[PDB]
Parts: C-alpha cells; structure tokens; sequence
C-alpha cells in the first residue's frame, strides 16, 4: 500500500565544480509533495528543498528542485567540496510517507588497480576449532569490484561476507576486505585454496594462492 | 526548536521498548510529530506519526498492530511504544517534525521535514556480552615481494558493537585500514584491521594490536610475526 | 559478438588520432564499453572506460587531459579521441566489453586491435 | 477555513437556503404532515434506505473500487449523512409529495444525532486509527435542523393567515436567490482558481459519480416493491440520492491534519455537482416522458 519512489542515480561521481543532477520518478500522482534531504555520515539529515521547488532557508543558492509531472529532479550548480554526502527523495501526498532508495555523491578520480593479498588462517584460530580465510584489496578505484572464492578449484557462495571502508580523505580510493569462514574439518579436508579479483583496471583477472 | 530522543538500548527479540521525543520551543500537542527508522547500512525508513490536536495517528505497513505512538501534552512529549520487536527492527529512529502551515499564505502547503534529532539506536538481539578473540594475519612469504607488504590483525565474535584498534599504541598511522564491523549469522560482530609496510624486512620492528573493548573489561595486545 | 578497430597508422608527434570501435550482434546500449593498450614487450594496460549514459567517463592516471571517450548509442560504436600524442604511447590498442550490468569488470570479449606508431 | 471570503459564503450560503426553504414551505399543509406522521410508511422505507443499506452500499463500493484508507473512509462518511436541502428541491422539481418530503428531511436529520457515531463506529474499523464518535458536530445538525424550521412554520403561517403578501414573498425569494446564487458562484470559482489543484485518484470520482444513482435506483425499488403511488416514489427517490455533503467536510477537515486531506480538497465539492447533474438529468426524463408518453 506504498507509493514507489525511484530514485534512478544510485551513485554518482562528480569533481568541484560541476553540475551534478538527480532525478526521482514517482509511482503515482503526488502532486507537488515531494522534498529533499542531505544526510552525512553519523548525523541526522537536513532538509535542502520542499514543495519540489522552494528553497529552505539558510540552504545555499546552489541547490534547486524542479518538477515535471510525476518527475522531480535535484540540481547543484557548482559542487563544493562539503556537498558530497547521500542524498534522499520524499513523497508526502499519500498516508505511508516513502522514501528513495538514495545517491551518494563521491569524488571523482583516476582508475588504479586493485592490490590483491591472501592470509592463512593463524594457528590458534585452528586449534579453537575455526578457519578463516582473509583476502585483501588495497587502494583502488572506483568502488565496484567483485571477489570470488575457489577451493580446490571450485565455486563457493554463500560462506563468505564483505565489508568496504569510505572514500580515503587523501587518495579518495576504497580498500575491501572477504573473509572466508570454514569450519576446521573441511578446511582440512581441502588443500588449495584460491580467491579471484576482477576490476575495471584489470585486463585480466589476478588471482593469490597458497598452499595448505 | 530542539528535537531530543532517549530511551534506545539493547532488548531481547520479543521483547518491549518505549522511545521518548523530549522537543522544546513549540508545543507537541498542535504539530504533527514524525518517526523515522534507519537500518545500519539502509535508506530511510518511516514508521509512525501522531496528531494530538486532530486525534490522527498512522503507521506503515510493517509496524502495523505492533507499534503505538502517543503523545503527552503536559510534558510536551510524543511516545513510541513497540512491542513484539523482531530482528528487522534495529536502527537508529529519528524524531522529526513536520513543517509549520503559514496562516499568512493559505495557498501554499509545504510539505517536508523541518527538525530533526540526534538520533537513537535501538537493537534487537538475543546474544549476550562477550570480549573479542584476537588473530593475526601473518603476511605470507611471497605476497608482491618489494616495497609493500600487508599485516593484518583480526578479532572476532564481539557481541557489543564498539571496539577499538590501534598499531603501536598510535606510532602507526599510515596506510592504516580499519573495516567496518560486520554481523555474522551467529550474532555477534567480527572486525579486521590491515596495515601496509615498506616490506624492508617487515620495517625490522615489532608490530603489536591494540583492541580496546569497552563494554567489557579486555586489552589483548597480539605480536604479528611473519611465518 | 565481434568487435573491430578503426584507425591508427603512423602520425606526428603531438598529433591527433581518432579511433573508432563498431560492435555488432548486440546492443549496447545498457553496457559498458573500455579500452586499452598493448606495449612491445609489456602486458596490456588500461587506458579508459566508457560506461552507459550519465554514469561518466573515467581515465588512466597517466592518459589525464587527453584520451577523451565518446560513445554513440544509436550507432553502437564509441570513440577514443586522443590529443597532443608522445612517443611512449606506441602500443597496440585494443578494445573491451563489460559482461556484467554493474560494472563489475567482467571482460568477455575483446577486439581483434589496431596499431599505433607516434614517431617522427 | 477563516479567511473572510469563507465566511461571506457561509452567510450567503445560510440566507440563500432560508429563503428557498421559505418558498417552498407554499406547498406544504399541517394536516397532510400530521397525516405522514401519524401512519408512517414511507418515512420507514426512507430512513431504512438511508441508515441500513447506503452505508452499506459505500462499504462494499470502497472495498470494490480499489481505495486508500482517506478516500474509503470519506466515501463511507458521505454514506451515511442526512439528505439535506436538496432533495426537497429535487421533489418539488418532479410532481410529488411535499409535506412527505419535509417530513423525511426533518426526521432523517434528527435521528442522525444518535445514528451516526454508531454507523461509523461499526464501519470505520480497520480504515481509521482513532475515535470518530465526538467528531460528529451536534452543534451544526441542531442548528441545521432549525434553520429548515423556521421557514417552515413562517411560509406555511403566511399562506394560512395572509395569502394577500404571499405574491410578493414569492417574488421577494426567487430575486434573493438569484442575487445569492451569483455572488456564491462568483466566490467559489475565485477560490477553485487561487487555489492549487490538487490531483485526485480516477477511481474517487467514478465512486462519486456512481454513488448518487446508486441511492436514487435503490429508494425507487424499495418503494416499488411496497404499494405506493407516484409522487411517493419518486420523493422518496429523491431524498435517498440527495446526501449532505457540508457534514462530511466538516468531519474530514476536523479529523484529518492539513497535510494529510490533500487527496480531499475537491471531492466535497465534486460530490455536490455529480448528484446536481444526475438529479436534473432524472427531472428532465420524467419530464420528457410526461408529455411524450
Ligand atoms: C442545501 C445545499 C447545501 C447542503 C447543506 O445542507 N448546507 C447547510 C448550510 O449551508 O447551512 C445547497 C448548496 C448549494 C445549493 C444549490 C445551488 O448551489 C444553487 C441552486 C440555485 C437554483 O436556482 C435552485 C437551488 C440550487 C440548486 C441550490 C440548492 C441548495 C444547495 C444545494
Ligand atoms: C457544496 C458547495 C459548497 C458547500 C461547502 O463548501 N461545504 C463545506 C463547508 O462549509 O465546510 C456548493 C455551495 C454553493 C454551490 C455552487 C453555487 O452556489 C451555484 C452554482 C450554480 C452553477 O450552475 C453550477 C453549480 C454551482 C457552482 C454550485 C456548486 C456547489 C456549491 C459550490
Ligand atoms: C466554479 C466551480 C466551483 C464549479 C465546479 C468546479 C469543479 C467541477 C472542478 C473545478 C476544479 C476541478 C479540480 C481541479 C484539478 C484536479 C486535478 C486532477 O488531476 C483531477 C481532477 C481535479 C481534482 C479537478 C476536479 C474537478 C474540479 C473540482
Ligand atoms: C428510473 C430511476 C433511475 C429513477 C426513477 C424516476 C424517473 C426515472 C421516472 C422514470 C419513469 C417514472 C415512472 C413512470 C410511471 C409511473 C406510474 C405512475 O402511475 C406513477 C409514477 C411512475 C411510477 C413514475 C415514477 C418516476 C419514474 C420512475
Ligand atoms: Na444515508
Ligand atoms: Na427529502
């Protein structure tokens, strides 16, 4: 019994000073009910832009809103170094107040390959009965990346979780780490173990190996 | 206008939590105040609004039958009662109040969010205290053998979120990486930290963990030795 | 699913070289389409990417300012417009398209490549 | 709202009624109301068409045609109000019963103070999170119902006692309605232009639209199937498709925050032309069958 909001741009790189636009379509007729928020890391958002068109007092003249039918848009003028941040898409017509799916805005860069590391489990992690398998990528850009996991040259889903750090203050790149969780018996059980990097600045895939 | 939340912690799945939206500079019984729920890593998310003055109250979808917001004008406060509370419903809530009609203009309606508040993080598990297992990562014999080599230390099954790593009690700040904690099926968090090296014989020093986890009593100062 | 390389040959140096790579088979306009360069004796390296409408353009550290990157949807080919050409760009430029939707890096098939000679 | 000019259309609105309800009051006699009163059968049939199966019918309509919960719950409120003024109108437009007529509006009026809050305390379970029953304004019905009144007994006094004025009374209302009629037109197209147009959901109007002869077929067959003559039926079909609308915008603006009744802004208002055209479109085929028979 929602109103879908879809918020096409779900990321966004953009530099200083260029002209950055996001747009919103709407499920339904919401009339002009729509606003706009910017939300950064650790705080609570702040309102940038309601009725789909009216600037919010104290907001600087860069932000602007616009709407056409069931389509808003949101637009900076010239980016600023303090406008990168998540941004979010409001309707408030119907009585289940929804929200975007949100755009994140980050720094534009060159593209630098990912640097590939692999760590054998410590001996203590296996003798209190566990087996983790780290893989590292280090400095690279842009964030999209995918990691896979071979053993004994096979497929594996499902046993393993990724997290991702933010955009570095300094060399605006990213930094992803996969842990791989086995129990001591199959990890045993198996002698190779094998992960798969591939990145937009690799020709070819790079793959790091040791032997159990 | 301040916009002032408490009430959030830790409570059992099944359980019961009351929110509390202490605002000052205007009254709660003549505004529409509004609660809004973000899940660690997720968008937006409403939940629930009250109108004193009109007797109008609405829920979304999900929260429907288990939530139940009130609102006390003597202490100019709004209440969230839940109830039943299951493992999708951790985040932190925001209390947020709708913008002002202007009496001066009875055309315009502005519709948005005006205030908002700092904000408090409910969690919902049924896992208990424990401190942090600390491993290492030994960096291998051959990984890109030259200028850079890769450390690592890794701790695991913390069930409170916040913890705490350094390298060198703070001697070490460059090319320092700290992951985001990650929750595991099991319910409690896991963490790794990762640091580079000039791979001139591992800088020919000793590299030493430094994992601080407050809501226990635990320093566990783990030595990464290569193999 | 073909991909072929037009232009190269030798020019001066500081020179402007257009190329153009025509796909066929499929459309590609929900892609994402990149190039790169074959050096004598070194392996390939990237050189740009052209991803789908509005997402941007993005370049190697070393080819910044030049080696600009168009695509043309209707036409399905792309253009990689290179400016104020030096003598350490010789390599063999070939083509590459991006399988997955999500930017991924997933290159399934590659162009059979041009040569290009920036001599005097 | 409280700006003047809704004021200015409220008195306006109040004088034009007085002064139509007083021209109509002509046709109407004591011993034929105390006659309709005494044995009452199509004031039964009336009031059961109005508080037993319109409520119903809206109910059913709000499940059917896919609604939210704002526009159901107006669609049920708009089930369940009084007929109004206009249904007497209506029957003095077509050939029927008068004192019936007045009879019906009044006693329909009445019972609603103490059949309303239970008709939507049963029916607004699980559309409304809250308590309808004080919303009701008592206050407004009462005062309403004097207002029909007092015309009333002034018109039905001034034809008993003095027929000599009653010419010039007549002529007097049918001037004053007119200068009325414009001035209140002017107003609300001023305030439908200045003001936003707000978007409204297709299906709320093909409700609206379908509402109003579902109430006029309804009370022609209830009164069909107990022995009445024409003018009976065809009253009484009239004042089972005339509703009040003032009620349920009252109701909605006093229940609902000004953020939230966005979808409702134009529906009291399009309720209100849907069963103004489908009334005169009746009048004119009884009329047309009349004479071409
Ligand atoms: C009775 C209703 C209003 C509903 C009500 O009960 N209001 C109570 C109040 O205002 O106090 C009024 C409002 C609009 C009025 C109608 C029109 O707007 C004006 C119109 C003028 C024609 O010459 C004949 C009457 C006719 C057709 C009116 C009949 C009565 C109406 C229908
Ligand atoms: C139902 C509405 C207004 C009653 C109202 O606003 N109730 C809400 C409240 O008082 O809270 C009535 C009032 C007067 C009526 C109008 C005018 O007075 C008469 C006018 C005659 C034209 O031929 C077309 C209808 C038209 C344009 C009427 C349409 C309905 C009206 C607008
Ligand atoms: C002079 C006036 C009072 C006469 C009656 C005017 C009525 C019939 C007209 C005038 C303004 C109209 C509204 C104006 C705009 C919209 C938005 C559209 O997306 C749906 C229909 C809706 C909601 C209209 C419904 C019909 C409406 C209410
Ligand atoms: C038909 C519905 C929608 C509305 C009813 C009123 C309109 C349409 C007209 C159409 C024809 C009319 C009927 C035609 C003939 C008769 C028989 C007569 O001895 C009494 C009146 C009565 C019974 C009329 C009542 C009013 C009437 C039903
Ligand atoms: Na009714
Ligand atoms: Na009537």
């Amino acid at each position: 019994s929602d109103i879908q909001m879809t918020q096409s741009p779900s990321s966004l790189s953009a530099s200083v000073g260029d002209r950055v636009t996001i747009t919103c379509r709407a499920s339904q007729s919401v009339s002009s009910a729509v606003a706009w928020y910017q939300q950064k890391p650790g705080k609570a958002p702040k309102l940038l832009i309601y009725s789909a068109s009216s600037l919010y007092s104290g907001v600087p003249s860069r932000f602007s809103g616009s709407r056409s039918g069931t389509d808003f848009t949101l637009t900076i003028s010239s980016l600023q170094p303090e406008d990168f941040a998540t941004y979010y898409c409001q309707q408030s017509y119907w009585s289940p107040i929804t929200f975007g799916q949100g755009t994140k805005v980050e720094i534009k860069r060159t593209v630098a390959a990912p640097s590939v590391f692999i760590f054998p489990p410590s001996d203590s992690q296996l003798k209190s009965g566990t087996a983790s398998v780290v893989c590292l990528l280090n400095n690279f850009y842009p964030r999209e990346a995918k990691v896979q996991w071979k053993v004994d040259n096979a497929l594996q889903s499902g046993n393993s979780q990724e997290s991702v750090t933010e955009q570095d203050s300094k060399d605006s790149t990213y930094s992803l780490s996969s842990t791989l969780t086995l129990s001591k018996a199959d990890y045993e059980k198996h002698k190779v173990y094998a992960c798969e990097v591939t990145h937009q600045g690799l020709s070819s895939p790079v793959t790091k190996s040791f032997n159990r | 206008v301040q916009l002032v939340e408490s009430g959030g912690g830790l409570v059992q799945p099944g359980g019961s939590l009351r929110l509390s939206c202490a605002a000052s500079g205007f009254n709660v019984s003549y505004s529409s105040i509004h609660w809004v729920r973000q899940a660690p890593g997720k968008g937006l998310e409403w939940v629930a609004s009250i109108s004193s003055s009109y007797g109008y109250t609405s829920y979304a979808d999900s929260v429907k039958g288990r939530f139940t917001i009130s609102a006390d004008t003597s202490k100019n406060t709004a209440y969230l009662q839940m109830n039943s509370l299951r493992a999708e419903d951790t985040a932190v809530y925001y209390c947020a109040r709708y913008m002002k009609q202007q009496s001066q203009m009875w055309y315009q309606r502005y519709w948005g969010f005006d205030y908002w508040g700092q904000g408090t993080l409910v969690t919902v598990s049924s896992a208990s205290t424990k401190g942090p297992s600390v491993f290492p990562l030994a960096p291998s014999s051959k990984s890109t053998s030259g200028g850079t080599a890769a450390l690592g230390c890794l701790v695991k099954d913390y069930f409170p979120e916040p913890v705490t790593v350094s390298w060198n009690s703070g001697a070490l700040t460059s090319g320092v990486h700290t992951f985001p904690a990650v929750l595991q099926s099991s319910g409690l968090y896991s963490l790794s930290s990762v640091v580079t090296v000039p791979s001139s014989s591992l800088g020919t020093q000793t590299y030493i963990c430094n994992v601080n986890h407050k809501p226990s009593n635990t320093k566990v100062d783990k030595k990464v030795e290569p193999k | 699913v073909q991909l072929q390389e037009s232009g190269g040959g030798l020019v001066q140096p500081g020179g402007s070289l257009r190329l153009s790579c025509a796909a066929s088979g499929r459309t590609i306009s929900r892609y994402a389409m990149s190039w790169f360069r074959q050096a004598p004796g070194k392996e390939r390296e990237f050189v740009a990417v052209a991803r789908r409408s509005g997402d941007g353009a993005f370049y190697a550290d070393s080819v910044q300012g030049r080696f600009t990157v168009s695509r043309d949807d209707a036409k399905n080919t792309v253009y990689l417009q290179m400016n104020s050409l030096k003598p350490e760009d010789t390599a063999v430029y070939y083509c590459a398209i991006d399988s997955d939707t999500f930017y991924s890096g997933s290159y399934d098939y590659w162009g059979q490549g041009t040569q290009v000679t920036v001599s005097s | 709202g409280k700006r003047p000019t809704d004021l200015a259309l409220s008195v306006i609105l109040v004088f034009m009624l007085f002064f139509i309800m007083l021209s109509l009051g002509c046709t109407m006699e004591f011993s034929k109301i105390k006659a309709h009163l005494w044995k009452p059968k199509g004031l039964a049939i009336a009031l059961v068409a109005q508080y037993g199966i319109m409520p119903l019918t809206a109910f059913v309509l709000g499940k059917v045609f896919r609604l939210k919960n704002i526009e159901a719950l107006a669609i049920l409120v708009c089930g369940c109000s009084p007929g109004g003024n206009l249904s007497n109108v209506f029957s003095l437009a077509m050939k029927g019963d008068m004192n019936l007529s007045i009879v019906m509006t009044t006693c329909s009026t009445f019972c609603a103070l103490g059949m309303m809050p239970l008709l939507l305390y049963i029916y607004s379970r699980g559309i409304y999170d809250g308590d309808l029953k004080d919303k009701v304004p008592y206050k407004g019905i009462v005062i309403s119902l004097v207002l029909v009144l007092i015309p009333c007994t002034i018109g039905i006094v001034l034809k008993s006692k003095r027929p000599q004025y009653m010419r010039y009374v007549i002529k007097g209302g049918m001037i004053i309605i007119l200068l009325c009629s414009v001035a209140v037109t002017v107003l609300s197209a001023i305030n439908v232009g200045k003001s936003i147009m707000f978007a409204m959901t297709p299906l709320l109007i093909a409700t609206s639209s379908l509402m109003p002869f579902i109430g006029f077929l309804l009370g022609y067959v209830l009164s069909a199937l107990f022995c009445l003559n024409g003018r009976c039926r065809r009253t009484v079909s009239m004042e089972t498709g005339c509703q009040n609308v003032q009620l349920c915008s009252t109701i909605l603006n006093v229940a609902f925050p000004p953020e939230v009744i966005g979808p409702l802004f134009f529906f009291p208002l399009l309720y209100m032309i849907f069963q103004l055209g489908e009334g005169l479109l009746l009048i004119a085929i009884f009329w047309c069958y009349e004479k071409f028979k």
